[PDB]
């Protein structure tokens, strides 16, 4: 997250981190045994580490569970990104509590100009490289489709919106991949991509998670 | 580029 703050730990109980030795991805927990996540993130081997602040100390309240299976979308396409959203089965339940909760999805899309809270534990450098150790959070409107459109001719599906600043210098960047995009106690979006981070003009694009509900449910439902 | 670690461009 570039121009974030820190949120504080437990703020953000749904946030999760997808661990292989090290961060690669986040996540958000939608019910006890299964996290949300980009399919771009798919990999062998996953970890899923909920109830973290500073990823790199145990400090008390962490679960960590085995991804018993990963499902990526069957119309992932690699290329444009269209239809980046996974699905992760824990192995085991989680432990639902103060710390460690889930987040609701949507029953309705989001407007433009709503405000939401997108956190990671991503580069919060837009020239460089930083990764913090605890969670950063940031506040950011939905744009309008004309805008993000117009940011990224021929690139912008119907699956996808863009949220952040045009002006630049507040954006989700590397390592925030696969997070929350939480709008209204909703999750709206998932963090998928950019030209860059945090760059004049070129917002961050997002996964529009309320045009999966009843993929997200029946899969579920399935396995 | 995605935003994964590492980015997939
Ligand atoms: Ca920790």
């Amino acid at each position: 997250i570039v121009g974030g703050y820190t949120c504080g730990a437990n703020t953000v109980p749904y946030q999760v981190s997808l661990n292989s030795g090290y961060h690669f991805c986040g996540g958000s927990l939608i019910n006890s045994q299964w996290v949300v996540s980009a399919a771009h993130c798919y990999k062998s081997g996953i970890q899923v580490r909920l109830g973290e602040d500073n990823i790199n100390v145990v400090e008390g309240n962490e679960q960590f569970i085995s991804a018993s299976k990963s499902i990526v979308h069957p119309s992932y396409n690699s290329n444009t990104l269209n239809n980046d959203i996974m699905l992760i089965k824990l192995k085991s339940a989680a432990s639902l509590n103060s710390r460690v909760a889930s987040i609701s999805l949507p029953t309705s899309c989001a407007s433009a100009g709503t405000q939401c809270l997108i956190s990671g534990w991503g580069n919060t450098k837009s020239s460089g490289t930083s990764y913090p150790d605890v969670l950063k959070c940031l506040k950011a409107p939905i744009l309008s489709d004309s805008s993000c459109k117009s940011a990224y001719p021929g690139q912008i599906t119907s699956n996808m919106f863009c949220a952040g600043y045009l002006e630049g210098g507040k954006d989700s960047c590397q390592g925030d991949s696969g997070g929350p995009v939480v709008c209204s106690g909703k999750l709206q979006g998932i963090v998928s991509w950019g030209s860059g981070c945090a760059q004049k003009n070129k917002p961050g694009v997002y996964t529009k998670v309320c045009n999966y509900v009843s993929w997200i449910k029946q899969t579920i439902a399935s396995n | 580029c995605t935003k994964s670690i590492p980015p997939e461009c």
